[PDB]
DNA sequence: GCTCCCAGCTCCCTGCTGGCTCCGAGTGGGTTCCGCCGCTCTCAA
DNA sequence: TTGAGAGCGGCCCGGAGCCAGCAGGGAGCTGGGAGC
């Protein structure tokens, strides 16, 4: 069978030079120098080089000797090992959305109207501009009013707004954009994103409970962890066995008087001793500061390392002097 | 030839039979070139649409399916040169299946992709 | 590399991606080896 | 005619020659240099 | 509506170990035939 050999195109242009080497073979079959090979590969998720199907490198070089997306290739090429044939061809695979190009690149959107043409949607952004002040952008609120007082391309209906091209805001800009110009999958808002229009997360080390079960009222160390399906390998008391328990069977449990860590939420940074846990609430005496704090037992975990006591910006730290006002 | 080799790269869409990857332009003027007898592709569009597939992973550029351990795989040794597609996700309605399986011409997929 | 092997698995762009993060570990501890050409910012001066 | 000292063989192993890294004396002061290209939308004509 | 600009977004010998290649004894291995 002939051998596959990796020559090297533009990044980006593979498909383009497979269907030009393609076109050219298709004129120049029937001439005095046709091509020998065999057929070209250019998989979906390779970019900067392709394959070709060939018996020779001579063939390979004559089959490339054409369009100069192949000419760095040219000088040389290198043959695909013999087992990799069979992973050559092998192919693995009111909403949110988010832009591709413009000023609002990764931004989350809300679908706010779905056009049944199938070519644009309605969608609601938070407006990264300047209000045509600096340029002649953070997110911020629209301000009709501000925009109004700057003037430069600004039409007034009330609540509802055109300005900067054709940009519509009502309250928010509220702009048609295309299809294929955001993703209508996998973007998940988080809840300020919410506001503004499952996870498992075990660690070694830590303690866990089985609340469920022929084997409930068991407390074991957490030494492995897995994404659905932990199976995890208890160190439970009085049991030298290790058992198999999946994530949602197992929860944070934390015996009476010990050091724990908020991993996220508005308490998060925080380190203290717990006063009373009860089914899901724990009240926890912060170290630092000496506040009672709330979490459920999936928002805390246990570390040997206590509060820095400094700010997540690294600018103050607690129970320092500042300016209030002048 | 140069009637089954596509002329642009807009609206390319898959057989559901032969796996022939061709525009609706050709399809309109002459459908499949494969199984056209036992399909009649040619002269509507809403079947069409039923007995051809959009979603299609990968190309082939055969032109010997004789000699062609590609071919061997994809179990188009005995259909014509043309460009087929590695994978094709559909499937065709229930009475052409069963026309189809009366004419004598069993139906198999052309999905050959790992679905996970 | 970390996205490939979790997804692409090619297993040729792999190896190819993990031969270039060894040279870039190797020119991180010395720029100077006599074996391969040595690394460059935009400005030109080789690394130190 | 089969061991056995011998001969030949046959690996066997210690004993000779070539490409190769890597260094290379003590302070002022001056001049130069730190992307480039692609790319998509705003305002002007 | 289209064209370009402005800004975001992405890409000259030293020495000396040192290996590797080759070359010559050298005892094991088994024939060889000398001896009984």
């Amino acid at each position: 069978d002939p051998n596959l050999w990796t020559v090297k195109c533009k990044i980006g242009e593979e498909r383009a030079t497979a269907i030009s080497l393609m076109r050219k073979f298709i004129a120049y079959q029937f001439t005095d120098t046709p091509l020998q090979i065999k057929s070209v590969v250019a998989p979906e998720h390779v970019k900067g080089y392709i394959y070709v199907e060939a018996y020779k490198q001579t063939h390979v070089k004559q089959a490339i000797e054409g369009v100069g997306n192949l000419r760095l290739g040219y000088w040389n090429q290198q043959m695909v090992p013999i087992k990799e044939m069979t992973d050559v061809l092998k192919v693995v695979k009111k909403s949110w959305v988010r832009l591709k190009r413009g000023i609002y690149k990764d931004d989350i959107a809300q679908v706010d109207y779905v056009e049944p043409s199938q070519n644009t949607i309605s969608l609601k952004m938070i407006p990264r501009i300047d209000y045509d002040r600096i340029k002649a952008p953070p997110q911020r609120l629209f301000d009709a009013e501000k925009i109004r007082s700057l003037g430069g391309d600004v039409a007034s209906d009330g609540d509802f707004l055109i300005f900067e091209g054709n940009r519509y805001s009502r309250k928010f800009l509220f702009k048609s954009f295309a299809m294929s110009a955001v993703i209508t999958e996998g973007v998940k808002p988080t809840l300020s994103e919410l506001e503004k229009f499952r996870e498992h997360n075990f660690q070694p080390g830590d303690n866990v409970e089985v609340c469920e079960g022929e084997l409930i009222n068991l407390q074991g160390k957490i030494l492995s962890v897995d994404g659905n399906k932990i199976t995890i390998m208890p160190k439970h008391e009085d049991l030298k066995d290790m058992l198999e328990f999946p994530a949602q069977e197992l929860r944070k449990y934390f015996k009476m008087g010990d050091h724990v860590k908020v991993i996220a939420g508005r308490f998060e940074g925080d380190t203290g001793l717990i006063v009373r846990v009860e089914e899901n609430f724990v009240i926890l005496f912060s170290d630092l500061t000496m506040h009672e704090l709330k979490v459920l037992p999936r928002d805390l975990q246990l570390c040997s390392e206590t509060a820095s006591g400094v700010d997540v910006g690294g600018q103050h730290e607690w129970g320092e002097l500042v300016q209030l006002d002048p | 030839a140069l009637e089954t080799v596509p002329k642009d790269l807009r609206h390319l869409r898959a057989c559901l039979l032969c796996s022939l990857v061709k525009t609706i332009d050709q399809f309109e003027y002459d459908g499949c070139d494969n199984c056209d007898a036992y399909l009649q592709m040619k002269g509507n569009r809403e079947m069409v649409y039923d007995c051809t597939s959009s979603s299609f992973d990968g190309i082939i550029a055969m032109m010997s399916p004789e000699d062609s351990w590609v071919s061997k795989w994809q179990r188009v040794s005995n259909f014509k040169p043309g460009v087929y597609a590695v994978s094709v996700t559909g499937r065709l309605p229930q009475g052409i299946v069963r026309e189809l399986k009366s004419r004598g011409v069993a139906y198999k997929s052309r999905d050959t992709a790992i679905k996970t | 590399l970390r996205r490939n092997e979790q997804n692409g698995a090619a297993a040729h762009v792999i190896a190819e991606d993990v031969k270039l993060l060894q040279f870039h570990v190797a020119t991180m501890v010395d720029n100077e080896l006599p074996g391969l050409p040595r690394a460059m910012q935009k400005s030109g001066r080789p690394l130190k």
